[PDB]
RNA sequence: ACCAUAGUAGGCCUAAAAGCAGCCAUCAAUUGAGAAAGCGUUAAAGCUCAACAAAUUCACCAACAUAAUCCCAAAAACUAAU
């Protein structure tokens, strides 16, 4: 990993990049012939938003997500990983990946409401004032359709809209 | 084949070996051959 | 402050259009151009078009450089026709030999457009041929006086038919 | 290159570029040099001199800039990318102007 | 703004952006190009 | 540096005289003084007439069924004429002039008395029938631009299609029907009279194979 | 499908066919690297159209020509050739200077007239030089002068 | 009011002298030299219609020169539906 | 992203038609760039898009307002289901 250092020394600015040692991939994957990293370790259709140990290897230190070009994930899996990271952050997990702002932490606000499997964002959903009867029912979404292909040990389909 | 490594002037210390062996070959000749070598060079150049 | 592309007759800078409104818009009087350009060339007949480059400076001063005339005037004069063909391709306006195109090449080879690039002699002649493609004048390998004369009579008859047709066409539009 | 033109390079006194073209980590320096030496950037002040120093065994691709205020911006670009170098150069112009 | 059904770019400077759960056409040069999906 | 792909060459296409669309009369020259029943079987089901290209290479394919009257003809004619190049484009009608009368009784009167007076004339159009066929020496991309506008304003849903595109969607309607992994299909159940389903289905559903319901055609049903 | 084809290893790579344009550049690069004694590389810089044309005219006065070749057909060619050591100079934007009967005294002078036109390096008579080598080569006398002084020293 | 100067109409002089070449008042008509003295390359150019796509050769820059021109024509036609 | 130079105000046309009312032709310099794809000008000038080079994740298409006494089972994405 590379980091940028900017130093001010008597009206003179020096900017330089330093290389930090980077952890490497594990030696033996179960499926050496795979293309994308997800299917190389037989992780296809076997991860969810709870799997922090997996979603913490495809995100930036400040909560952002790395581009698909660097990681090498396929387009189908990259969107699923992107969706899980968004759901993971809203769920309260990954507390060390937030930006540091000393001035904003002191003015506390209303206590955080615990949530999980939030498809949308908290500030972009409007109350369902007129729900409706059973023949035309406005169903609150839970989870994402991108995760409907995950393995179901019970065998019953996941209820995405409820 | 390949070309040379393009040495720089920061640490210029390695002269071509073809020149060095020419120096040894020239120095390995008698004065009579010096005149013959000189006359041929003068006639050609 | 900019560059002005103007075609002016040799030593015939008039105090009006198209020189007046264009050159005077940048803030340069015409009387200045009535002395600079007219005295710039005095051995060139008036009435011959001359594409000139005018560089207007921020202090309202100007610089003038004169180039070779346009290809259109050279080929029309070489073919002896007063104007180009109205319908290029359908009709041939004038007939010229390869000498006229080749001889024009040397005259335009010293133009600032071509001489700066140091283009070969084959480069200029092809451009003149290409310009002749849209000008209506066909390049001929070689012809004589009688072959050229026959074309003149045929062109005159077709021109005369069009000249009288235009007069009738104008009359129809006005009356109707 | 287009970014520098819009930000007014007139407040820049002198820019020099020192790099070894035969090295492997000088591609970023080359891209920075071509962006700052573009025609659009040039046509902003007719006194600034752009110097392209070329060496072989220097092994230190560096860029040095002097602003009108009098600050010395020197960034040794060997691991930095072209975008980072331009962004840092562009940022200082607004502050020191 | 202009509440419309389908969003189209009237000039090449219009850029799409999704805010508050809806797609907005925001334009910098011409403010009259601002459009809002309903 | 990129690859210089060859460009299509169109030199064997001849532009016929009067390439613009022919005017269509509002009413047929000989009016029909006898009012006939409003057949609805002329819309239901697939089309059997004018399903293949004759001269041109582009056409508007009618996915659904509907009625075209003189108003729609004017919209099709005016839009194409002012948007195409007469030197490189020629268009041909694929539907006849309006001939079927439509009856409208007087405003606000009690039911009964009989059929009213003839109001206007319409042209029945089934599903899969080309409407306007265009050809020329130009590529499909530019022709598609101003044909979707005409197809959008038609009553029935329609698309702008060409020779290659039409075959591709017909060669995909067969592959999707051959590789289907569902053991039961509408064709198998209806014909064999399984579950006594003939009491619910219509006799025309034997031929429609379940792809047609009323005037609506759903191409995704196998 | 049991396994998605994306996760499966890719099919055998189709053999790409070189077109005429690519093969035309292959022989022109071979030609310009064969009959020309001086090959000087440069970093192409976006200059004014009038200034760029002026540079062409000035180099024409000393019989010096300049050509531009894309890296798509030049890097593979130089890799298999004997000038593989010039690959680091052909990574980014580049410009090639071609001359017969090499003489860099009138070439460096034009280059030094524009302070933002770097001279990376090049090969002169199958000998790779840096900018400093070019400067030393410029101040060096010609063959007649050097050989004329050679007999004096001997 | 601005018109080109009167041109020669004699076929004999036009076939032997190019009047339009001499634009100087003090200059004179340049006499035609024998065609043998003329360089041979001026009798080799395509006098007639321009070369088509097939008359050229794939192993020649002329084919790619014309194919490049055709690509621009194809791109221009497809751009007729610009809304910007 | 980057980047724009030749014949040349092409002929004709018009009060003026300079790639950009229309007609006609659509050749040609340069490794590279259309007698022009769009904007603009009274006409010019000018901006932009194709072509140089540089460079290379992917990018066809899929957006649609509201009713009157008070919303309307409560709630739930995995412990094994022909
Ligand atoms: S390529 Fe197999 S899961 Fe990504
Ligand atoms: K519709
Ligand atoms: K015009
Ligand atoms: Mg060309
Ligand atoms: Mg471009
Ligand atoms: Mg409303
Ligand atoms: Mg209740
Ligand atoms: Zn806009």
């Amino acid at each position: 990993f590379r980091e940028v250092v900017e130093i001010l020394d008597g009206k003179t600015t020096i900017i330089e990049g330093r290389i930090t040692e980077t952890p490497q991939e594990s030696p033996n994957p179960p499926n050496p012939t795979g293309q994308c990293p997800i299917c190389r370790w037989n992780l296809k259709h076997k991860y969810n938003y709870e799997d922090v140990l997996l979603l913490s290897q495809f995100i930036r230190p400040h909560g952002g997500m790395l581009p698909r070009r660097i990681t090498g994930l396929c387009q189908e899996e990259h969107l699923k990983i992107e969706e899980c990271v968004k759901m993971a952050h809203r769920a309260g997990l990954l507390p060390n990946h937030r930006p540091k702002l000393p001035e904003g932490f002191v003015p506390k606000s209303k206590p955080r409401l615990n949530r999980y499997l939030t498809r949308w964002s908290p500030r972009s959903v409007k109350p369902i004032y007129n729900k409706g009867h059973r023949w035309n029912k406005v169903r609150m979404p839970v989870g994402s359709p991108l995760l409907k292909d995950n393995v179901s040990y019970s065998g019953r389909p996941l209820l995405l809209y409820h | 084949e390949a070309l040379a490594g393009a040495p720089l002037d920061n640490a210029p210390k390695e002269y071509p070996p073809k020149i060095q062996q020419l120096v040894q070959d020239i120095a390995s000749l008698t004065l009579l051959e010096i005149s013959d070598l000189n006359e041929l060079l003068k006639k050609t150049l | 402050s900019g560059m002005i592309r103007a075609i002016v007759r040799a030593g015939q800078a008039r105090p009006g259009p198209p020189l007046g409104p264009i050159l005077g818009q940048r803030g340069v009087s015409i009387n200045q151009f009535c002395k600079e350009f007219n005295e710039k060339t005095k051995d060139i007949k008036e009435g011959i078009p001359l594409p000139t480059k005018i560089f207007v400076k921020p202090d309202r001063t100007f610089e003038i450089k004169i180039g070779q005339p346009t290809v259109s005037y050279f080929l029309k004069a070489a073919a002896g026709i007063e104007k180009g063909a109205r319908h290029t391709g359908k009709e041939v306006a004038g007939l010229v030999t390869l000498k006229h195109v080749y001889e024009i090449a040397r005259v335009k080879a010293q133009d600032d457009a071509f001489a700066l690039q140091d283009v070969p002699l084959s480069s200029v002649v092809r451009s003149i041929i290409g310009s002749a493609r849209s000008l209506g004048i066909r390049v001929v390998k070689d012809l004589s006086s009688e072959e050229l004369a026959a074309f003149q009579k045929e062109r005159a008859l077709f021109l005369a038919a069009q000249r009288e047709a235009d007069l009738a066409a104008q009359a129809e539009a006005a009356k109707k | 290159a287009a970014a520098l033109a819009r930000l007014g390079l007139r407040a820049v006194k002198q820019v020099r570029v020192q790099f070894c073209p035969f090295e492997k980590n000088v591609e970023s320096t080359r891209t920075f040099l071509q962006a700052v030496s573009s025609e659009k950037v040039r046509c902003t002040n007719l006194n600034c001199s752009v110097i392209a120093d070329v060496r072989h065994d220097g092994s230190e691709p560096c860029v040095d800039v002097l602003f009108g205020d009098g600050h010395r911006l020197i960034m040794r670009g060997a691991h930095l990318t072209a975008q980072e170098m331009l962004t840092a150069f562009a940022s200082h112009i607004q502050a020191r102007g | 703004f202009k509440t419309k059904g389908v969003l189209k770019k009237r000039c090449r400077d219009c850029y799409l952006v999704k805010r508050r759960g809806r797609w907005f056409i925001y334009c910098k040069t011409n403010p009259k190009h601002k459009q809002r999906q309903m | 540096f990129k690859t210089l792909l060859p460009v299509p060459t169109f030199e064997d296409v001849a532009i016929p005289e009067k390439p613009k669309l022919r005017f269509v009369e509002r009413v047929p020259l000989v009016p029909k003084v006898r009012r006939e029943r409003k057949n609805l079987s002329d819309i239901r089901g697939p089309s059997t007439e004018a399903t293949e290209f004759t001269e041109g290479r582009f056409a508007i394919l009618a996915l659904g069924g509907g009625y075209l009257h003189w108003g729609h003809f004017e919209m099709m004619r005016l839009t194409i004429n002012r948007s195409m190049d007469p030197k490189n484009m020629f268009a041909l009608w694929r539907v006849p002039a309006p001939f079927k009368p439509i009856t409208r009784k007087g405003m606000g009167q009690r039911m009964g008395g009989g059929k009213g007076a003839i109001d206007h004339y319409v042209t029945p159009v089934k599903a899969g029938r080309l409407i306007v066929e265009m050809g020329g020496r130009c590529e499909f991309k530019e022709v598609q631009g101003f044909l979707d506008l005409v197809a959008h304003k038609l009553p029935f849903p329609a698309k702008a299609v060409s020779r290659e595109t039409l075959e591709k969607m017909r060669k995909d309607q067969e592959e999707r029907e051959r590789n289907n992994q569902n053991p039961w299909t509408f064709e198998r159940i209806a014909t064999a009279n399984m579950l006594g389903i003939r009491k619910v289905l219509s006799p025309y559903d034997l031929t429609h194979k379940g792809r047609y319901w009323g005037k609506f055609y759903t191409p995704e049903r196998v | 499908p049991t396994i998605n084809p994306r996760c499966l290893p890719p099919p055998p790579t189709p053999p790409q066919e070189e077109t005429g344009l690519v093969r035309l550049l292959r022989r022109e690069i071979a030609a310009v690297f064969r009959d020309n004694r001086m090959i000087a590389v440069c970093q192409h810089v976006a200059l004014s159209a009038e200034d760029k044309l002026l540079l062409r005219h000035q180099l024409r006065k000393h019989k010096i020509l300049m050509k531009i070749f894309p890296n798509q057909v030049l890097k593979p060619f130089l890799e298999e050739s004997k000038y593989q050591n010039l690959l680091p100079l052909f990574v980014g934007h580049n410009l090639l200077l071609v001359s017969e009967e090499p003489k860099v005294k009138e070439m460096v002078r034009i280059l030094k007239g524009i302070p933002f036109l770097p001279l990376l390096g090049g090969c002169i008579d199958d000998t790779i030089l840096s900018r400093q080598g070019f400067i030393n080569y410029s101040k060096l006398p010609s063959l007649a002068l050097v050989q004329g002084e050679l007999v004096g020293g001997l | 009011a601005l018109k080109d100067p009167e041109v020669c109409t004699d076929p004999f002089r036009l076939t032997t002298h190019a009047m339009g070449v001499n634009i100087y008042k003090e200059g004179q008509d340049v006499v035609l030299k024998p065609d043998s003295e003329y360089p041979e390359w001026l009798f080799e150019m395509n006098v007639g219609p321009p070369k088509k796509l097939e008359e050229l050769d794939p192993e020649t820059r002329e084919y790619w020169r014309l194919l490049r021109k055709h690509n621009i024509w194809r791109h221009n036609r497809l751009s007729k539906n610009r809304k910007f």
